[PDB]
Order: C-alpha cells, then sequence, then structure tokens
C-alpha cells in the first residue's frame, strides 16, 4: 500500500 | 536553529512564507454562518488542527510569515513570545473542548506538539497527536506513556533521561525500558494508534474542518480528504493558502479565534474559561446539544 512517515508528498 | 535539538538538517520545509488573505467581514459573516449550518446538520465532524491555532498564544507557526522554518530559511530565527510551560489555551483551543462536550465533534487530529489540547482538557480518548507532545513521554521497550506536568526535554524520539516502571516477569520485575520523548523528527513513522484512529475517524466523518494548517506535511495533511472519498464534505480555515485548497467545499481565510467565536455564538455555546493544565484521560458522556439554533 503507502507509507506513514511524516514528510512531503501525495495521497494517492 | 532547531540543531540544537539535534534534529535533521536535511528536511524539506515545504512554501513558507506566502502571502495571508483575509476575507471581508460580510463574506466570513456569510461564511462563518454556512459552517455552523454544516455543523449542526452532519452527524459526524472531525476536527484537524495545526500550529496556526497556537499562534494567539505567542508560540509561532512553522510557514506563516514569521514562521519558525520561514525566519529560518530567510538567515533569521524565530520569536518566542512564550515557553511552552506557559502557553495559554486559546478561544480555539477552549470551543473545541465544549464542541466535543455537547456532542458536536467526533474527533480531533492534531500536528502540534504544544501540548494545548491535552493541557486544555480535551479528553485525550477523541485526540490523536500525529507528531507527538512536548509533555509526553513514552517507553521504548513497552509503549507505556507518561504525560508529565513540565516538557521532556528532548525531541527526536531521545531518550529523556527517565526510566519505565510497568510491572514484569508476573510482577517479580519492573520494564525499565528507557523513556523517550514522542516528538517525531524528519521522516520519523507516524504513532500507529494515534494514525489508525485519525485515519478511521477521517474515513467516517461527513465533515472534516482543518484549523490553523497550510496541510502540507502528510500523512497527517492527507487525512481531510479521505471524507470526500464517501462525499463527506471539507471546511478549510487558514490565512494563507493550503495545499488542498481545490478540493475545499468551504473555505475561510480568516483568524481562527474569530471564526470560532461566531461559530459558538450561532450555536449557542459558551466558550469554557480555562481553570489551568488539566489532563482528561477519556471523554464525560455528551451534555445535551443546544437548542435547536435553525
Ligand atoms: N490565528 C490564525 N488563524 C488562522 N490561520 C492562521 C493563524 N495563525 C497562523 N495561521 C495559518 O496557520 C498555518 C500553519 O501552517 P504551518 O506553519 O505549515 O503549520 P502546520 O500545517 O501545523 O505544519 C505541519 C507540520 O510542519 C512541521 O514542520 C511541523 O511538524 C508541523 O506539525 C499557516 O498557513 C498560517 O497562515
Ligand atoms: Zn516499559
Amino acid at each position: 500500500k503507502q507509507t506513514a512517515r511524516k514528510s512531503t508528498g501525495g495521497w494517492w | 536553529m532547531n540543531y540544537a535539538a539535534g534534529l535533521s538538517p536535511y528536511a524539506d520545509k515545504g512554501k513558507c512564507g506566502l502571502p495571508e488573505i483575509f476575507d471581508p467581514p460580510e463574506e466570513l459573516e456569510r461564511k462563518v454562518w454556512e459552517l455552523a449550518r454544516l455543523v449542526w446538520q452532519s452527524s459526524s465532524v472531525v476536527f484537524h488542527t495545526g500550529a496556526g491555532i497556537s499562534t494567539a498564544s505567542g508560540i509561532p507557526d512553522f510557514r506563516g510569515p514569521h514562521g519558525v522554518w520561514t525566519m529560518e530559511e530567510r538567515g533569521l530565527a524565530p520569536k518566542f513570545d512564550t515557553t511552552f510551560e506557559s502557553a495559554r489555551p486559546t478561544q480555539t483551543h477552549m470551543a473545541l473542548v465544549q464542541l466535543e462536550r455537547v456532542g458536536l465533534l467526533r474527533f480531533l487530529v492534531s500536528q502540534n506538539v504544544d501540548g494545548l489540547h491535552v493541557r486544555s482538557g480535551f479528553p485525550r480518548d477523541k485526540l490523536a497527536e500525529l507528531h507527538g507532545n512536548m509533555f509526553v513521554e513514552e517507553c521504548a521497550k513497552c509503549k507505556t506513556q507518561y504525560v508529565r506536568d513540565t516538557v521532556v526535554g528532548t525531541m527526536g524520539l531521545k531518550a529523556t533521561g527517565r526510566l519505565c516502571t510497568v510491572a514484569k516477569a508476573r510482577g517479580l520485575r519492573a520494564c525499565r525500558g528507557e523513556l523517550r520523548d514522542t516528538i517525531l523528527d524528519w521522516e520519523d513513522s507516524l504513532p500507529d494508534r494515534d494514525l489508525a484512529l485519525a485515519d478511521e475517524a477521517s474515513r467516517n466523518a461527513d465533515l472534516s474542518i482543518t484549523l490553523g494548517t497550510s496541510l502540507q506535511i502528510r500523512p497527517s495533511g492527507n487525512l481531510p480528504l479521505a471524507t470526500k472519498r464517501r462525499g463527506g464534505r471539507l471546511v478549510i480555515v487558514n490565512l494563507q493558502p493550503t495545499k488542498h485548497d481545490r478540493h475545499a467545499d468551504l473555505r475561510i481565510h480568516g483568524y481562527v479565534d474569530e471564526v470560532m467565536t461566531r461559530l459558538m455564538k450561532h450555536l449557542g455555546l459558551e466558550i469554557p474559561a480555562w481553570d489551568g493544565p488539566r489532563v482528561l484521560e477519556r471523554a464525560l458522556p455528551p451534555l445535551p446539544r443546544p437548542p435547536t439554533p435553525k
């Protein structure tokens, strides 16, 4: 699926 | 300048120092009235707050005109009118405690580490502190947390110097794990259970309202979009643009204290006064809704 790290980026 | 706290110098600070936008009084009046209608007619309302709701307390934000990253990026230090210990919950902090007491707030997701939601008396079981809390430390071994009255003393998930006292080996031994601050640095994993609860509340909301966040940091900045997946609505309240402005069903550019003052006025609810630092672990059952205003 997709990462749970604090950063900048998309929601898709 | 924050390193220092021995934090990562490799972060992407995002877009800092964008112009502020202010709605004219009449439009704003119109918007806050519309907000009240939305809040009254929705059965599940989730709020998402960022550093902009603590600026009236003397804590600077990060990317505002005088934000801590904005100043750093241009070679200046920022300025702190208050310490975290002496900061007072704002009228927006206190409004959210009241909303939850009367059943108009299902859950609260915060990015802020200033400890004010907890200290304002907001119940911890309706709150996700996705980026940490300067007053909370946590056992590395067993994940048990301790809320303190004073700041724990480090950032970036470092050992604070205290040890865990939970009972292990069938009562024969203490855990003795190192306690660590809960302040995420850049690219740390969010706390599992706060994120899982924030994600669940966001996906199930039919109204998400953001307060005082420019929504540039994920995944917390992407949670208010979850609501739109089931056809719920998004309201963004912020002086600067935010990253997700184009998805807003209602955008309000005004001071959060002012927006929440009026909202409460339309709702018929007083904003409680704050007694001083008071930790509430679990929500009371809901007081009854005020008389239907519309
Ligand atoms: N009184 C106010 N009323 C309304 N809006 C306000 C007010 N004060 C400031 N703002 C707006 O609040 C927004 C705060 O955005 P950021 O400073 O980007 O803070 P936030 O979104 O919480 O930051 C997310 C994350 O970035 C990090 O580095 C830090 O981890 C933080 O948790 C700014 O866009 C600023 O215009
Ligand atoms: Zn432990």
